[PDB]
């Protein structure tokens, strides 16, 4: 039974863990928990790895560090790297694009500007997912009829990006499939449901993205769509026979404001809004002031226009 | 149809064309004279149902030819030539074409005769069926393994079953066909190589092999089992038990969904799973499942959109869709009209007309060429479009009560009835009930008994459900098993909740046994002698299985029943519990058993009425919420009760308000407890929120509402409230809803007169009745309260002095308390049978008083001023006090005549 040292998290070991479970091979772990940063420093230098790091793997005099060197090994030990230049390069391109997602996570996970850095990540993400949707036209998995180890890499990534976006797949149904397909593979499915599976976090506990014990919420995602809507607000404006310009089609904005105001008051029922709540109270004071002036302005607009018929002309 | 005056313009339009020869242009306003166009029409006898009488002013221009059925001897001759053609595939049985053709006609002749429109409307047979059977036979041959004569006859038998008997309701007729099929093979194809010809035993499928072959019962069930988990995982998450009926039904829909034009209408009662099997078989055939997203505020335009897309996708995208239309979806008459045009013709003309016709016509040419064929004319292209729909669109109808006048119109509609395969799932059979029950009680809390134990419990519940519908419901078997499934789910949730609490209190007396033995002194050896309680536990555990039976039944079946209707079902349940070797508590009370004294205080604090009926009701609402509760009360005093319970979190809505559609999406997102004020009116969209359906996500739990997928909190609660019992809620809701009646009935008078009578008849025992059940629960709660006080100080003072002694003089006071219970239990077995002796005299008083109230209630119906409340009758019956039973009775009749004669006029006095 081969021996793997890493964090007690998905981290840099997840794909490998899956591959192992794919070949039904049993193994043993040196797991550094969230608050066992010592146990690691205790073994950090005294293990005889050629590049001491995490994770570090050791079996038949194969001393490895580097998630890549490790995964490739297991892959090669099963003749899975490719049968010619073309198929070999194809498998490496999969490797690359999967890492461009797993690593892409960690680069904007340390940022203090996370809830707004993900915005630049998720804008790029589409272009990446799309390519896979196409590749999966007339194919079951990228690179053929059989899912391979890079599919266990993308699965770790997927598992993590779903937390960042719940709607990451809605734009790529061919992947939402590929995902259920993976979960279906007998060995994998049996594993996920097994007791030895330690499910979370995604990154080192310290990371902003995918850190800590578990996901809590909607409050951010909704308030983003509220603020977005109010920074595009437009009134049909129409100047009449004389000077002044009139505001046509009141109701739409008039309606939206009352609704969006009611949304924020239903946010007070929620458990999780208390700190995030203060910002919403500022958006509440902004719109309650907008309805204050909305009520009076339609009155003026109407009463002026009526009286203009009466005195403005004759 | 015809104007409410009664004039059909469509027919007059043709008449215009026949007589005039041109017509007046409806929008553009001129005469256009039609050249060289002929009018030919077909129609049924107008004595037939559905049929409208035509104007002699139109038929006066027509030659009428009555064409009837042919011979029964020409039919035999005609289908021989049909069999001739299909037996070019199995030439070794070329001599078998004539007896097959003679049999098919005989089976037809008999089905037409035995199952007529006298038994059921849809019992309508014709040579169409013969030709349907003939083709049905070929398709099985053309795609089956080389056929033995034993194969061919069974092949013919299977198609015979699917064509003539799938439509049959009930079992008397269905058995009749089994024997008819046996009677016909015996007369035309005499073999002892036949087997069991019933549909359960001959299962034909192309799911297992490449060739359509009869398959093995065990081979099929296992094939479904591997595919259902897959379909469960891949599609919407709902787990189910695959049973003997379901396999037979899955094959039915399979052949339907395979044929070029595939239309099956499924008649499944409710909760049968008609809709779920359809979703499945559609997915096995690889058909896109389209399900019209309608609601109270859906226009025809919405349904038009939904249809148009699915049609455009079927030809111009080659989608291969399955359209599931439920009876709920057809909102207006036109909706159904749209559905007709989709089946009798294979296009909806109105959707694509004028410029939208030119856009379609253009797009059509693009895809046709792409595929590699050019079509020259306008007619050539449309015929491809339509022919593509005819093979890619599959409409399955799911109607629950064909008794309903809206669902009647589906079956009635000729277009639908002719181009659909009618299939019947109207009831759950006793074997399929037992099969489902078994798998639900597969979990084993239970322990060996007298007599099997799990086999006994299931047999009770089947005998209860069969007695529930037999006694309570009226109207003939349109509705079937629902409560049964929820009844089983309640029992499983209740036994696990009870056995975890029994073994918890048994662990509390085992930990007290270790603590008293450690100490040993004068009084403590009486405490050790508490094997009475330890001995008692085994008898308490024996009865918890049967006690949970009654409790689950109360939560499921009783919610909407009368004071007397509850008690009476309980009798039938208890005597069923009496025959079966299940042990129940003879002195049992639903309130005390499932309500806690802390909750019982909480409810009344809000302002719930003291009534036993209203306690049981409130209990049913709260205690179980694996499903949404439907509350009915005229005076919305209940809507305030729930408001005081959930406080700030209480957000009230009504199906009728504008903001309802959105305000619910806000209620669901942030855990708001919601009550819906007008239950009678109910849009389709909440529907996924009523059935417990969800899509699980990374952290989030999403529910689809009409369009947008919204997040569920889980601290979110849902209640639906109605005010009038006259108001009928859709069959969908009523089945997935826990119906509870907070109603102040005439039955409530019978219950409440006895309480007032006994206070003035035997004041000593009605006074001791309240404290009997009070001090029963109070002292037992004080027994559990003082056990906790004793253990807290025994662990604190063990190294300290004998402080425990200062609680042991309070435990010396407990020697009155522990034995006070024993004092009261002894006098209870003396009090209860005396209480029940006194119920019968008052019942004789009680029976009279409802019939009197009914009469005074009926005056308020005739006239507005002639009102009477139940309180007015109670106040009057109190006045009766301030052969004894005989004189009190005559005191009632006197006092009622004395007080209520005042508020009526001279005619109504008399």
């Amino acid at each position: 039974s081969p021996i793997l040292g890493y964090w007690k998290i998905k981290g840099l070991v997840q794909p490998t863990r899956l591959l192992l479970e794919y070949l039904e091979e049993k193994y043993e772990e040196h797991l550094y928990e969230r608050d066992e940063g010592d146990k690691w420093r205790n073994k950090k230098f005294e293990l005889g790895l050629e590049f001491p790091n995490l994770p570090y793997y050791i079996d038949g005099d194969v001393k490895l560090t580097q998630s890549m060197a490790i995964i490739r090994y297991i892959a090669d030990k099963h003749n899975m790297l490719g049968g010619c230049p073309k198929e070999r390069a194809e498998i490496s391109m999969l490797e690359g694009a999967v890492l461009d997602i797993r690593y892409g996570v960690s680069r904007i996970a340390y940022s203090k500007d996370f809830e707004t850095l993900k915005v630049d990540f998720l804008s790029k993400l589409p272009e990446m997912l799309k390519m896979f949707e196409d590749r999966l036209c007339h194919k079951t998995y990228l690179n053929g009829d059989h899912v391979t180890h890079p599919d266990f890499m993308l699965y770790d990534a997927l598992d993590v990006v779903l937390y960042m976006d719940p709607m990451c797949l809605d734009a790529f149904p061919k992947l939402v499939c590929f995902k259920k397909r993976i979960e279906a593979i007998p060995q994998i499915d049996k594993y996920l449901k097994s007791s030895k599976y330690i499910a979370w976090p995604l990154q080192g506990w310290q990371a902003t993205f995918g850190g800590g014990d578990h996901p809590p919420f909607v409050i951010e995602k909704s308030l983003n769509r509220i603020k977005k809507f109010w920074k595009e607000a437009q009134y049909e404006v129409i100047e009449h026979s004389s000077g002044l310009k009139l505001v046509r089609e009141w109701d739409v904005l008039e309606q939206a404001c009352k609704e969006d105001l009611e949304e924020l008051v239903s946010m007070k029922a929620s458990n999780y809004y208390k700190i995030f709540e203060q910002d919403c109270l500022d958006l509440e004071s902004k719109l309650t002031k907008l309805s204050e002036i909305q009520v009076n302005w339609v009155e003026v607009q109407f009463y002026w226009l009526d009286l203009y018929g009466i005195l403005g002309e004759n | 149809k015809l104007d409410k005056y009664g004039s059909q313009n469509v027919v007059l339009f043709l008449r215009q064309l026949m007589e005039k020869q041109g017509f007046w242009k409806t929008p553009e306003n001129k005469w256009v004279t039609i050249e060289r166009i002929h009018i030919v029409g077909a129609c049924n006898p107008p004595t037939d149902p559905g049929r409208i009488p035509m104007s002699e002013r139109f038929t006066r221009h027509a030659a009428i030819l009555y064409l009837g059925y042919p011979s029964g001897k020409s039919l035999s001759q005609i289908y021989e030539i049909y069999y001739k053609a299909i037996f070019k595939l199995v030439p070794e049985f070329r001599s078998y074409t004539e007896p097959f053709a003679r049999a098919s006609v005989h089976l037809y002749n008999e089905c037409k005769a035995r199952y007529s429109t006298g038994l059921q409307s849809h019992y309508l047979f014709s040579p169409r069926e013969l030709t349907r059977l003939v083709r049905g036979v070929y398709t099985a041959i053309n795609t089956g393994p080389r056929q033995t004569l034993r194969s061919l006859i069974r092949l013919w038998a299977y198609e015979a079953w699917r064509i003539f008997a799938d439509r049959l309701v009930g079992v008397k007729e269905k058995n009749s066909f089994e024997q008819l099929l046996y009677e016909t093979v015996d007369k035309y194809l005499p073999n002892q190589d036949l087997g069991n010809i019933s549909s359960t035993s001959l299962l034909f499928s192309g799911l297992l092999s490449l060739d359509f072959k009869e398959v093995n019962k065990t081979d099929l069930v296992n094939f479904i089992e591997e595919r259902f988990k897959t379909f469960c995982d891949e599609e919407l998450e709902v787990p189910m038990v695959i049973h003997e009926s379901m396999v037979d039904h899955i094959l039915r829909i399979d052949r339907a969904l395979k044929q070029v034009q595939g239309h099956m209408m499924l008649i499944g009662a409710s909760r049968t799973g008609k809709t779920i099997l359809t979703r499945f078989v559609a997915w096995l055939n690889g058909l896109k499942i389209v399900q019209p997203k309608i609601h109270r505020h859906s226009n025809l335009s919405d349904f038009d959109m939904i249809l148009k897309k699915a049609i455009s996708d079927c030809s111009l995208k080659e989608s291969r869709t399955c359209l599931i239309i439920d009876e709920s979806n057809i909102l207006e008459t036109a909706f159904l009209e749209r559905m007709n045009t989709l089946l009798a013709n294979a296009d909806i003309p109105d959707l694509f007309q004028g410029e939208e016709y030119d856009k379609l016509l253009n797009n059509l040419r693009n895809k046709t060429r792409s595929l590699g064929l050019l079509l020259d004319t306008e007619q050539e292209l449309y015929d491809w479009f339509v022919g593509e729909i005819a093979k890619n669109l599959h409409v399955v109808f799911t109607i629950c009560d064909p008794t309903n006048n809206k669902s009647s119109a589906m079956i009635s509609s000729p277009a639908l009835f002719n181009r659909c395969i009618i299939n019947w799932m109207g009831d759950w059979d006793t074997k399929t009930m037992s099969q489902v029950a078994n798998n639900m009680v597969d979990v084993i809390p239970m322990e060996f008994t007298d007599f099997t134990i799990r086999d006994a419990v299931v047999n009770i519940l089947i005998h209860f459900d069969r007695n529930f519908y037999q006694k309570m419901k009226v109207g003939v078997n349109p509705r079937s098993p629902g409560y049964f499934i929820d009844g089983l789910r309640a029992l499983v949730k209740l036994v696990t909740a009870k056995y975890q609490d029994l073994q918890e209190n048994q662990r509390f007396v085992n930990v007290g046994l270790e603590k008293l033995n450690e100490s040993v002194k004068s009084l403590t050896f009486e405490k050790e002698r508490w094997l009475n309680t330890t001995k008692q536990f085994s008898k308490t555990s024996q009865e918890l299985i049967g006690n949970c039976i009654i409790s689950s039944i109360y939560e499921t079946y009783f919610g909407h029943l009368n004071e007397r209707e509850r008690a009476d079902m309980l009798v039938i349940l208890k005597r069923l519990l009496g025959k079966f070797a299940v042990k129940y508590d003879v002195n049992y009370r639903f309130i005390d058993y499932l309500v806690t004294l802390d909750e019982k205080m909480k409810w009344l604090e809000c302002g719930l009425d003291k009534n036993d009926y209203f306690l049981e009701n409130m209990s049913i609402v709260m205690n179980s919420q694996d499903a949404v509760p439907f509350l009915l009360d005229p005076s919305s005093h209940m809507i305030t009760v729930i408001s005081n319970y959930y406080g700030n979190k209480t957000v009230l809505l009504s199906f009728l308000e504008e903001g309802f559609v959105k305000r619910l999406e806000n209620a669901i997102r942030f855990g708001s407890v919601v009550i819906i004020q007008d239950g009678e009116f109910f849009d389709p969209i909440i529907s996924r929120l009523i059935s417990r359906e969800f899509n699980h996500a990374g952290n989030r739990v999403t529910v689809e509402i009409g369009d947008h997928e919204v997040d569920v909190s889980g601290d979110f609660k849902l209640f639906i409230h109605s005010c009038d019992p006259s108001g009928d809620i859709p069959i969908f809701l009523r089945s997935r809803v826990r119906l509870v009646h907070f109603v102040t009935n005439k039955e409530s008078i019978e219950t409440r007169i006895f309480d007032i009578t006994l206070t003035e008849e035997n004041a000593e025992m009605q006074r001791k009745r309240e404290d009997l059940i009070k001090l029963n629960t109070e002292y037992k709660l004080k027994l559990k309260n003082l056990e906790k006080r004793l253990l807290e100080e025994l662990n604190n003072s063990q190294g300290n002095m004998l402080e425990n002694d200062e609680l042991m003089v309070t435990l010396n006071n407990l020697k009155k308390e522990a034995m006070n219970i024993e004092k009261k239990l002894s006098e209870s077995e003396e009090f209860f049978p005396q209480f029940d002796n006194l119920v019968e005299e008052y019942s004789i008083i009680g029976k009279h008083s409802v019939k009197i109230f009914s009469m005074l209630e009926k005056f308020g119906q005739f006239h507005w001023f002639y009102g009477i409340s139940i309180g007015q009758f109670l106040s009057c019956f109190k006045r009766v006090f301030i052969t004894r039973v005989d004189e009190i009775l005559w005191l009632l009749y006197q006092e009622v005549y004395c007080q209520f004669s005042t508020a009526l006029d001279k005619k109504f006095k008399m």
